[PDB]
């Protein structure tokens, strides 16, 4: 049986490039999410649904950025390291919780834009708290189920074998349905912000800025989380009886991991900073 | 009350009624207010807070 | 330590709180529209046309698209104590479009259109109305079209740079005047509509403008604008 | 006779009244109360947080028992609740959701409400049917109701949008006495303890004292600069405080017929929505348009305390008859109690 | 204000029945209800209680679990379903309305009730000083009562109810909470007490003042009446 559990060798130039990428990321995104949590907890007032969503998103991003160095350090164990297990578990928890949160924000925008009248009795800060709590619970349960299904046949750490058609089921089912929901919500919001009654140029500029922001959020989500799950999807095409292309797939996934971790930085510059309320509160 | 002058004659009469009232010195009124505020200074939780046992809201 | 009467009173208060919470849903889902006129602007005809959908303060409560609309009419804002309408969703402002040559009944050398614009300016400049949206209904559109061809509006208003004796140009001029007389042109949108008492789709325009206003404030609550 | 002659006579009478007030003003309230020791910083905490209103609270009133509190909400509800256990004793919906004033009868048997509708609605709390029905819907005003107060189980004084005040009876049900001396929009009413006089402020700077039995304005006070919105009689009955759209709260005396002091501060720039006196009369509580209320020294004219427990504009403010607690209601649908 | 009770008759022991009380003239949904019983040779005895919102339902220790009580607010009806009747249930049942708030008058109106015949403790005990005292019109009579425990509560107001039952008529609220007079009663009645011993003073007696006077406590859900003092002409 072709194990293929060999370390991935990178040229010195590509290694220094990845080191600089991870440094710029772990500095910039860390500072952005820290300032976001600092302003979204004590500075801003009137706790609303989107404020709770942004607070949970910033918490998840900070947790992911803090757990990424542990994963990078304990990545080279390949068999049974509990440190790697915990680090990667918290990492996947944070990543999929960020995905779920982006999905909840898209659903909230769909409810508040497509059905404005029918949203006065379906949106509340307690509803936002309940959604955040149930998403946290669902993500933690999915990660515990993945750990349980991997520890019995194979492993959970990134270098395990037999990533089964049930262990890697939560990844391919925890992004595709959220991706479809986000696409649907973004399309309905941008088509609801276009059929508004004609008014002064101020409201037109405002709705154009809102549509641009929604499109930017959608494009960021796609470009950060889709390329990873394209490799995760094509990885299940060749399992046990794999070949030399397994190393290429592993290298592609390692490269896309950085693009998926850059989402914690690209969401701060698309959800928090591009918003006018955050700028008015911080300044 | 001719030539639509009742709108001002009534006001003039009312002002005349007010100008003939008896007025006391402001000093005596201030002294009376001080005496009333000092006489009832007690039994008032606002001016002098009462213990929690005597307060129906605290206990 | 609560006695029997104390526990029963607490239970009665809990039932009252439950009823109040049940009505709180209808209160939150309620959309309040303050209706105001400008004098001889087709108020009675508009109310008669609206009572079809419905069926000094007058309240018209109805349900459209499974949401409740309550229109409150003062019956004909100069007391500084009318801040009770600081939580209404929108304000309808009815103006007669045939007030160019229609001098005020007081005949004090003033057109009714100037008085309507002054009332609109005094109402929109109120601080309590900064968070509320405005829907301008210019009635007598057919009368405006039939009158603009007879008498030109340039004679009584020396600021109409457009082409007189037309219809769309006069409507655009009136909308521009009503919009520029307001001094915020941002906090909340302004909606203009030209209709008469013939058509019955006037409530659909009000519903669309209310939906646009709710979308506009949801965009602020969502940090999208 | 002549309009110019009448105007000249009115100006002469005004100058005579001003000269008499200046002659009777040999000193000032501050100069006399300077020797009085200050009250000091007071600390009033939220003992009870009465919640349940679906909209902004607009008015309040205390009964003789100093335990039941009535509050009116813009959602068309009068809630009468116990202050000791925060239990809602009654919750009656209104025919007109726009209510601006509520009054609790001294005997506790009746309640009154009014607002943008010109109909003053009086309900009977004590009934054999159990549900508080609408006893009377008395309406003869030409403007929106602004304030209501109960003289007894039969006599009730009300003020409307027009410059008139009305004393009604329950037996006949009509407007028994009419007062037409004001010029602006009358806002608030406060009955004297002897139930024979009441001061009323209007949209102008004139606050007029009216007698219940005679029916004429005995005295008037023109010293403010904007519309008087709040009123409160002194516990003794010969003084009353007036709050207006400016931060100034001016104290007038009936016997001296002149203003005594003007409680105001440069920091405060908002208006006044409710003014109430303590039982002793030493501390004067005033609700401002900002998100807090103030308590001044009625004698020394100094800001003794600040209550910043409300998140929205303080609308109504009342002090119990025994002086035990102070109720404060703002537009955040929250009624609070301070001790 | 009217309560009509029906569903009474001769029932063999061990059977079942359903007493129905129709309410009119008042908001039935806003009043709690109490089913009480009175034996032909004994005094009043509390049976069951249901709240206004059907949230608080309690029964006496003698009928705990044996009986059940429900109410229909859209129909303004009160149902008492009894099963396995015995000789202790052969009595006349009364339905009483009671609303509970500050200053309220619980047990204000008593229904006519209905009779029921059969062919066949940690509770407050109320003791009357005398079962029957001769009285004369125009005099003053003081009825004394004793309780097992003090009826004073930490809230500050006592819970003691003096009721009058005229011969051949339904009971009526005379004094509630030992201090306040009921609605529609003469001011000749007065109540006093220190917490354990209670006194009801009646001056200038009339023809309608005769009958049986009962005392009740309202501190715990198992409400207990007294022996009742009989004032005869
Ligand atoms: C209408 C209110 C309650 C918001 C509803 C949002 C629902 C429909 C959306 C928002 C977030 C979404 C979740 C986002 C990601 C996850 C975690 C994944 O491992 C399982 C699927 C699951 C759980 C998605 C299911 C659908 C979902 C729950
Ligand atoms: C594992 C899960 C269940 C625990 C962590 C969930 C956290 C991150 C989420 C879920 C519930 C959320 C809280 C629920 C209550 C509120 C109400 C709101 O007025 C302030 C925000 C606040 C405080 C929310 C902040 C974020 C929150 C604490
Ligand atoms: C902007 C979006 C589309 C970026 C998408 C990035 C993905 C599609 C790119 C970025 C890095 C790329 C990989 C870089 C590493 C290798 C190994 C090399 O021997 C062959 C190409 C291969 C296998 C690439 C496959 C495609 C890849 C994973
Ligand atoms: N950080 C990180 C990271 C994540 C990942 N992600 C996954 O392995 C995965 O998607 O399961 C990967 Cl495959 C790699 N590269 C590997 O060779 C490996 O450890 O598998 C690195
Ligand atoms: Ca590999």
């Amino acid at each position: 049986n072709t194990c293929g559990s060999s370390d991935l060798t990178w040229p010195p130039a590509i290694k220094l490039g990845f080191y600089a990428y991870l440094g710029v990321l772990l500095v910039l995104g860390l500072l952005l999410n820290s300032l976001a949590l600092w302003v979204f907890c004590c500075r801003m007032q009137q706790w609303t649904e989107t404020r709770i969503y942004m607070t949970n998103l910033a918490v998840a991003d900070l947790c992911l950025l803090c757990t990424l160095p542990f994963v990078l350090h304990s990545l080279r164990d390949t068999s049974d390291t509990p440190l790697c297990q915990l680090s990667q578990g918290i990492y996947l928890t944070n990543r999929y919780m960020s995905i779920s949160l982006v999905t909840a924000i898209a659903v909230d925008r769909y409810v508040a834009v497509r059905h404005p009248l029918r949203a006065r009795g379906l949106r509340s800060p307690r509803q936002a708290a309940a959604v955040c709590a149930v998403l946290w619970v669902l993500v933690i349960g999915s990660l515990v189920a993945r750990w349980l299904l991997g520890i019995q046949e194979g492993g959970f750490c990134f270098r395990s074998t037999r990533h089964n058609f049930n262990s890697m089921a939560f990844p391919l089912l925890g992004f595709y349905l959220p991706l479809a929901v986000v696409v649907f919500c973004s399309l309905k919001v941008v088509t609801a912000l276009a059929q508004r009654p004609p008014t002064d140029v101020g409201q037109a500029e405002a709705t154009r800025k809102a549509a641009r922001m929604v499109w930017a959020n959608l494009l960021v989500f796609v470009v950060c989380f889709l390329p990873l799950h394209v490799g995760l999807t094509v990885r299940l095409a060749v399992g046990w009886n794999a070949c030399a292309l397994l190393e290429t797939i592993r290298r592609a996934l390692y490269i896309t991991s950085k693009l998926s971790d850059a989402n914690c930085c690209l969401d701060a510059i698309c959800y928090y900073y591009m918003a006018k309320e955050f700028q008015e509160a911080s300044a | 009350n001719t030539a639509s002058i009742a709108q001002a004659r009534k006001l003039v009469e009312q002002l005349k009624m007010e100008a003939n009232i008896d007025r006391i010195k402001v000093s005596k009124a201030a002294a009376d207010l001080m005496a009333y505020c000092e006489a009832h200074a007690k039994e008032d939780p606002l001016l002098t807070p009462v213990p929690a046992s005597e307060n129906p809201f605290r206990e | 330590t609560l006695s029997a009467e104390d526990k029963a009173a607490v239970e009665r208060s809990k039932m009252i709180d439950k009823c109040l919470s049940r009505e709180k849903t209808y209160v939150k889902r309620l959309v309040k529209i303050l209706l105001l006129g400008a004098g001889e602007s087709g108020k009675s005809t508009f109310l008669k046309q609206m009572r079809i959908i419905h069926g000094g303060i007058h309240e018209y409560d109805f349900e459209i698209k499974n949401v409740p609309f309550k229109m409150v009419d003062v019956g004909g804002e100069r007391k500084r104590w009318f801040e009770c309408f600081d939580s209404v969703t929108s304000i309808l402002f009815l103006v007669s479009s045939s007030e160019f040559d229609q001098v005020l009944m007081e005949d004090r050398l003033t057109n009714r259109l100037t008085e309507s614009l002054n009332i609109f300016e005094t109402i929109v400049n109120n601080r309590v109305f900064s968070n509320v949206s405005i829907i301008l209904f210019l009635n007598k559109t057919d009368l405006l079209e039939e009158k603009v061809q007879i008498v030109s509006i340039k004679d009584y208003f020396l600021e109409f740079e457009g082409d007189p004796h037309c219809l769309r140009d006069v409507q655009k001029f009136l909308v521009e005047c009503f919009r520029n007389k307001r001094r915020d042109q941002q906090q909340k949108p302004l909606y203009h509509h030209f209709t008469t008492a013939i058509n019955t789709e006037n409530i659909r325009l009000v519903f669309r403008d209310v939906k646009d206003t709710i979308l506009h404030d949801n965009l602020k609550q969502l940090m999208l604008q | 006779s002549e309009l110019d002659q009448l105007r000249q006579e009115a100006e002469q009478l005004k100058n005579q009244i001003r000269d008499a007030r200046k002659a009777c003003a040999d000193a000032t309230l501050s100069q006399i109360t300077n020797n009085i020791d200050p009250v000091g910083r007071i600390q009033m905490r939220t003992r009870r947080t009465l919640r349940g209103h679906l909209a902004k609270i607009y008015a309040m009133h205390w009964g003789t028992d100093s335990r039941l509190l009535v509050s009116a909400s813009q959602d068309g509800k009068l809630i009468i609740w116990d202050s000791y256990t925060t239990n809602k004793v009654h919750a009656i919906p209104l025919r007109s959701s726009w209510v601006m004033t509520c009054a609790y009868a001294p005997s506790g048997n009746y309640v009154a409400c009014g607002g943008l509708d010109n109909i003053c609605s009086i309900y009977n709390l004590k009934t054999r049917e159990g549900n508080v029905r609408v006893s009377r819907e008395l309406a003869g005003h030409t403007g929106y109701l602004s304030c209501c107060r109960f003289l007894d189980d039969n006599q009730i004084v009300t003020s409307s949008g027009d410059t008139t005040c009305a004393l009604w009876d329950i037996e006949t049900g009509q407007q028994t006495t009419t007062f037409t001396g004001h010029t602006g929009d009358v806002m608030s009413l406060s009955l004297a303890p002897d139930t024979r006089l009441f001061v009323s402020g209007a949209c102008d700077a004139s606050a007029k004292l009216w007698d219940v039995r005679e029916g004429m304005c005995r005295q008037t006070f023109t010293g403010h600069e904007s519309d008087i919105n709040a009123i409160c009689f002194f516990p003794n009955g010969n003084a009353f405080a007036t709050g207006s759209d400016d931060a100034t709260c001016r104290l007038f005396d009936l016997r001296a017929d002149q203003e005594l002091m003007t409680y105001s501060h440069d920091n405060i720039i908002c208006g006044i929505t409710s003014v109430s006196f303590s039982k002793s009369g030493r501390l004067l509580l005033a609700g401002y348009d900002d998100f807090n209320c103030n308590v001044w020294d009625a004698l020394k004219a100094d800001r003794a305390g600040v209550l910043a427990g409300h998140d929205n504009r303080v609308s109504c403010l009342g002090v119990t008859d025994d002086g035990m607690a102070v109720a404060t209601g703002s537009w955040d649908s929250f009624l609070k109690i301070w001790n | 204000v009217q309560l009509v009770e029906s569903g009474g008759g001769l029932v063999q022991p061990g059977g079942s029945r359903k007493l129905s009380c129709s309410a009119s003239g008042f908001a039935f949904s806003s009043f709690g209800m109490h089913w009480v019983r009175q034996a032909p040779e004994k005094g009043l005895e509390w049976v069951a209680y249901i709240s206004s919102g059907s949230g608080t339902i309690y029964y006496a220790d003698t009928v705990k679990g044996r009986f059940t009580i429900s109410r229909d607010d859209p129909k303004n009806t009160l149902f008492l379903q009894m099963t396995s009747l015995r000789s202790e249930d052969t009595a006349m049942y009364y339905c009483v309305r009671s609303i509970y708030y500050y200053g309220s008058s619980p047990f204000d109106f008593w229904g006519q009730g209905t009779t029921l015949t059969v062919s066949a403790s940690a509770d407050i005990v109320m003791t009357q000083a005398t079962s029957s005292v001769p009285v004369t019109p125009g005099e003053s009579v003081s009825i004394s009562c004793r309780s097992s425990k003090s009826l004073l509560h930490s809230n500050g107001n006592t819970y003691l109810y003096w009721f009058l039952q005229r011969p051949g008529q339904s009971p009526q609220l005379l004094i509630y909470r030992m201090s306040n007079l009921a609605s529609g009663v003469p001011d000749r009645f007065s109540g006093s007490g220190s917490g354990t011993a209670f006194t009801l003073t009646i001056s200038r007696l009339e023809a309608e003042d005769v009958g049986v006077y009962y005392c009740m406590q309202h501190l715990e859900y198992p409400l207990t009446f007294g022996a009742g003092t009989k004032l005869e002409l």
